[PDB]
């Protein structure tokens, strides 16, 4: 065999290890990987604190399915070298402030950083479940300050009806892989735990769709 | 670090016993777990071998099918199970943890031994001298000869030197070959090459006393060689 | 406010200027004898025999 | 004085480009041409590390030029057997998103760092048999980017927040703090002495540090882009750094200037990481385009390829005694070259 | 007992070389995706679609080669070693079944568990599930190593059918099953049918395909032992197996190309 005693000790060792990376990555399958993103300032930090320094993991176990989410705000360097480090996770939950559009350069800025990363090369597979923060408060802010601030092009209503809906309409304009990518949006509730269940909801959307796509069957 | 196995005492022919041996202070999980028989006023004689996992067992022609070696890992205990013991069998048998991958030190440590009063084709390994008698600040020379060349085809020459203080239980000396154990003070010194071998002690001091046993670990089962006691 | 910033890379620019520099041809020809006097000692530049690698199987 | 600045300070930076192009009388690539090519080289993979289930990060080689750890994205930190292809040990990392690991010269011990801005420093020796964190070096506020270690109680990291910092490895305290770069620090390298060592950030420039005085000595700036990785040549007289340009280029510590390009015009693609190889006559670079190219490097032609990875190489490295080239790629497969 | 049209007996031996044209350009470019490999291309559901195509490729020849022997003008047949020419069109019929069962049991598991669809299929299994559908495709292939169309019995010939048409109600429950749960998921996320017509237009049609190639063969197959063999009915069950090459043409196409997977690579 050409295997002295202790070489043939050494390759059960490296047998054994190599059961425990087998094993050990079976349990970090079952686990659903989500990006969090979004100019932070008070959306990012309630919906993490919404489910339960350079890089901020949170564990939320919903109905048998255990989520990991990374919030990388904290982070603070060229965004395009750390990046691809995130490649391959579920989803990006890209939180955004709706009182932000009279803050106006604060909404725009937003939408130029969801621009940024819904067309990235890393990320032409990566769905988004974008949440819009603190309807609530978009709801009396359009009360005194009406909208076309943030939007000079918006000819339409104020009363919240084609006002939120047309923020949703312009962030999912910015998708320019309609094909390969689907933007989730969801008005966070926030006096409901249903934001979790959005989710939840998304997520086996796009791990359905990434099996259809990885057995062909489209 | 610790290894301590009670169980054993006297036992009638052919009875049984359950040696077992208690780790705690390390990675029990990772260790390969042998025992090393040594009877009274005699060398050591390796007797079970039960790897990491208990993916492999092995033993001594003479316990081939009398002892059955099992851990436990989640309670840190290494067993001996013993049917039909004779009166060969009297001895105090030592629980030895050692660690294989490439670099390590197999034999480092060894558990003090608990004692085994029952009542009434391999590498050879010699050292035929004995009772070497020397006074402290001499230099010492110890060489035993194997049967086969233990330089295996990869490099490593499997020799290790173990020494064992009177009443002491043995320590690894010397692993593969001129490899000083950690721990060990570096006047001793491993020097050889293919079947004679030889443990140099620049200058001896007045705890370098005691049996000096050489082991060829390069196949099962291991074979060590007969004591070369140092008396001052 | 920032003076003291651009007071420091003119520290560093008036260290990075005073070096002694040998020209190129003194420290390229420097290169060649040092890759030539070494092209023994590279089993990746010269292909040993199957003999002398570890990787050989 | 023009906003305090361009009084001296953008002259004096034309003082030193007149002062650059005083002492270039003859470029590298006129006075060593006629002599012999190194002959297209085929390297094969003699091994194939397999075992990682993400992408590979980082790899280094131990000083014994047998084994060698690898990081990859999950959290795990694998110390391989080169020549037998085992695992030694397999290290559990409490943050997953390892960017850079180091096999120290000694062999002890092995560093870990990434996105969680700390290099954890793992005691591979200990009595127990398992490997403990033997210590975490906090305090870059960036993610680290690469570290190496001088000794077993000195290691010099380098950040995202435009910072190297040597640390004192028994203490947690970084005893000297090196702020030159105005942009992420992405790759330092030792000089073969451990008394100076380069750095390359996003700022495409390169800066040779000294280790005691703590100051930056000299600074090289060619590229147009980030510099990924930086590599002494073995000498220690000259460095390459390959960058997003898809460009390396050899700069000269005395001549203080760059002295040759590495480019070709098939090639569009950042380079990943770049090594030269012992004599420092090849310089193989890991390209973003799956590939791994090898630069003969006094010449400047590109004398072989080593296209065996299915994913952009993330890190190679040259074996301390020269016998071998170990790649690691987004695929999870360390190739051992030779 | 071979039974050839008398009065154009030339017209059908001649058609034996027009009907093996394709499966050439087709099937043979359809495995060569190991070739332009590292797309990548080699998945746990990409060598089951590989199996069918080379089973697909093995009957494309093997049946061929039958019709140009026929039985009675090239090397009429014997006793004993005919059969394993028979070997050669189960061996090939029934890993094509084996292959085509698998696709739709790794696909069933793959929206009906979808988040444990990683933790049971992977490298490990696949490649042994794979082989077993070689395997037994060999194991069912020889009954007399241990009487109407051939030579072969009338008692294992229904025996086959007790596989083919098993294996055939496996791959329709489940594909009807997946565009079912296809429509339950699809509806309630409106309901808080986008996919079920992206994937109606493809599973349907595998069904299509699927009943004209194994309906009418495996009907008149088993008109035997449910009736009374005649001469009148197998003059165009020669002609009837034609659709056995048929499918050989769509396996490969609709598995692997119509199906957008593929068509990144080209
Ligand atoms: C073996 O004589 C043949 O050459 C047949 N060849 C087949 O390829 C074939 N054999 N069967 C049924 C079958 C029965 C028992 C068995 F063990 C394996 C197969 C078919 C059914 C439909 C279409 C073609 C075929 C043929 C007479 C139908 C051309």
């Amino acid at each position: 065999c050409t295997l002295s005693a202790e070489d043939k000790a050494a390759v059960e060792r490296s047998k054994m290890i190599d059961r425990n990376l087998r094993e050990d990555g079976e349990k970090a399958a079952r686990e659903v990987k989500l990006l969090l993103l979004g100019a932070g300032e008070s959306g990012k930090s309630t919906i993490v604190k919404q489910m339960k320094t350079g890089i901020v993991e949170t564990h939320f176990t919903f109905k048998d399915l255990h989520f990991k989410m990374f919030d990388v705000g904290g982070q603070r360097s060229e965004r395009k070298k750390w990046i691809h480090c995130f490649e391959g996770v579920t989803a990006i939950i890209f939180c955004v402030a709706l009182s932000d559009y009279d803050l106006m350069n604060r909404m725009h800025e937003s939408m130029k950083l969801f621009d940024s990363i819904c067309n990235n090369k890393w990320f032409t597979d990566t769905s988004i479940i974008l949440f819009l923060n603190k309807k609530d408060l978009f709801e009396e802010k359009i009360k005194k300050s009406p909208l076309t601030i943030c939007y000079p092009e918006y000819a339409g209503s104020n009363t919240y009806e084609e006002a939120a809906a047309y923020i949703q309409c312009q962030f999912e304009d910015l998708n320019k892989r309609k094909d390969t990518k689907e933007i989730y949006t969801h008005f966070t509730c926030a006096t409901d735990t249903k934001n979790v269940q959005f989710v939840f909801d998304a997520v086996t959307d796009v791990i359905i769709k990434n099996n259809l796509k990885d057995c062909g069957l489209f | 670090v610790q290894l301590v196995e009670s169980g054993g005492g006297l036992v009638q022919p052919g009875g049984s016993r359950k040696l077992s041996c208690s780790a705690s202070g390390f990675a029990f999980s990772s260790f390969g777990m042998h025992w090393v028989r040594q009877a009274p006023e005699k060398g050591l004689e390796w007797v079970a071998y039960i790897s990491s996992g208990s993916g492999t067992i092995y033993y001594a022609d003479t316990v081939k099918g009398r002892f059955t070696i099992s851990r436990d890992d989640p309670k840190n205990t290494l067993f001996l199970q013993m049917t039909s013991l004779r009166s060969e069998d009297t001895a105090m048998y030592y629980c030895v943890r050692s660690i294989y991958y490439y670099g390590s030190s197999p034999f480092d440590f060894w558990g003090q031994g608990t004692t085994l009063t029952v009542s009434s084709s391999d590498i050879v390994m010699t050292q035929a001298t004995s009772s070497v008698p020397v006074t402290p600040g001499e230099s010492v020379s110890i060489s035993c000869r194997s049967s086969k060349s233990l330089l295996h085809s990869n490099g490593n020459t499997y020799l290790y030197w173990f020494l064992q203080r009177p009443g002491q239980s043995p320590q690894l000396l010397i692993y593969r070959m001129s490899n000083l154990a950690s721990g060990v003070p570096d006047r001793f010194s491993g020097s050889g090459s293919g079947t004679a071998f030889t443990l140099t002690i620049s200058r001896l001091e007045a705890e370098d006393v005691g049996v000096y046993y050489c082991m060829q670990h390069l196949e099962y089962p291991l074979t060590f060689g007969a004591g070369t006691k140092l008396e001052l | 406010a920032s003076i003291a910033q651009a007071r420091k890379l003119v520290e560093q620019l008036k260290m990075e200027a005073n070096i002694d520099r040998i020209k190129v041809s003194k420290a390229a020809a420097d290169l060649m004898a040092y890759c030539e006097a070494h092209a023994k000692e590279d089993p990746l530049l010269t292909p040993v025999p199957a003999s002398e690698n570890p990787f050989r199987e | 004085e023009l906003d305090q600045l361009r009084q001296e300070a953008e002259q004096l930076k034309n003082q030193i480009r007149d002062a650059r192009k005083a002492c270039a009388d003859a470029t590298l690539s006129q006075i060593t041409n006629n002599i012999d090519p190194v002959g297209r080289i085929q390297m094969r993979t003699r091994r194939t590390l397999r075992g990682h289930l993400a992408k590979i990060y980082a790899m280094h080689w131990g000083t014994d030029s047998r084994l060698l750890v690898s990081a990859s994205q999950d959290g795990k930190l694998i110390i391989w057997d080169s020549y037998t292809t085992n695992k030694v040990h397999a290290i559990p990392l409490r943050s997953s998103w390892v960017m850079t690991c180091a096999y120290a010269p000694s062999g002890n011990y092995v560093a870990c760092g990434g996105l969680d801005n700390i290099c954890s420093i793992y005691n591979l020796k200990t009595r127990e048999g398992n490997v403990r964190v033997s210590r975490e070096l906090a305090g870059h506020t960036g993610y680290l980017s690469c570290c190496r270690f001088l000794d077993d109680n000195q290691i010099v990291t380098s950040s995202g927040d435009t910072t190297c910092a040597l640390w004192d490895i028994e203490t947690g305290q970084q005893t000297t703090t090196f702020t030159g770069h105005t942009g992420d620090v992405m790759s330092l390298s030792l000089a073969p002495d451990t008394r100076l060592f380069v750095s390359g950030a996003c700022d495409a420039s390169a800066k040779l540090w000294d280790v005691r005085e703590g100051m930056c000595r000299q600074t090289f700036t060619g590229h147009e882009s980030d510099i990924n990785a930086i590599c002494f040549f073995p000498n220690g007289n000259a460095f390459a750094t390959g960058s997003d340009d898809a460009t390396c280029r050899l700069f000269d510590l005395r001549a203080d200037q760059e002295l040759m390009t590495y480019s070709h015009d098939n090639i569009i693609c950042g380079i990943t990481s770049v090594s030269f190889s012992k004599s420092g006559r090849l310089l193989l670079a890991g390209y973003d385009d799956f590939n791994c190219n090898v630069w003969d490097a006094l010449k400047a032609d590109r004398a072989g390829v080593l296209a065996g990875h299915d994913n952009r190489v993330s890190c190679l490295g040259v074996t301390d005694d020269g016998m071998a080239v170990a790649t690691g790629s987004w695929d999870s497969f360390l190739k051992i070259w030779n | 007992f071979m039974v050839l049209n008398p009065s154009q007996q030339l017209a059908i031996a001649v058609l034996s070389l027009t009907l093996g044209t394709f499966t050439v350009l087709e099937n043979l470019l359809v495995l060569c995706v190991i070739l332009h490999s590292r797309s990548l291309r080699c998945r746990p559901s990409y060598h089951f679609i590989g199996s069918l195509a080379v089973a697909d490729l093995l009957g494309s020849v093997i049946f061929v080669y039958s019709f140009i022997d026929f039985h009675v003008f090239h090397r009429k047949d014997s006793r004993n070693v005919f059969l394993f020419k028979l070997g050669g069109v189960t061996a090939s019929f029934t890993a094509s079944v084996g292959s085509l069962f698998l696709t739709a049991i790794d696909r069933y598991i793959s929206i009906h568990r979808p988040l444990a669809y990683k933790r049971i299929v992977t490298r490990p299994k696949a490649v042994v599930a794979f082989c077993l559908m070689w395997t037994i495709a060999i194991v069912i292939a020889v009954l007399p190593l241990l009487d109407i169309f051939p030579h072969i019995d009338e008692t294992y010939l229904m025996f086959w059918i007790g596989v083919t048409s098993v294996l055939l109600l496996f791959i329709v429950y489940a594909y009807m099953y997946i565009l079912w749960k296809a429509h339950s998921h699809a509806v309630r996320m409106i309901q808080r049918a986008r996919m079920d017509i992206r994937l109606a237009k493809t599973l349907v049609l595998i069904l299509v395909v699927l009943i004209i190639c194994w309906g009418p063969l495996l009907a008149i197959m088993v008109y035997d032992v449910f009736g009374k063999m005649n001469k009148l009915i197998k003059t165009v069950f020669a002609f009837c197996s034609m659709l056995c090459l048929l499918n050989s043409t769509v396996n490969p196409i609709i598995y692997a190309l119509r199906s957008k997977d593929l068509r990144h690579a080209f």
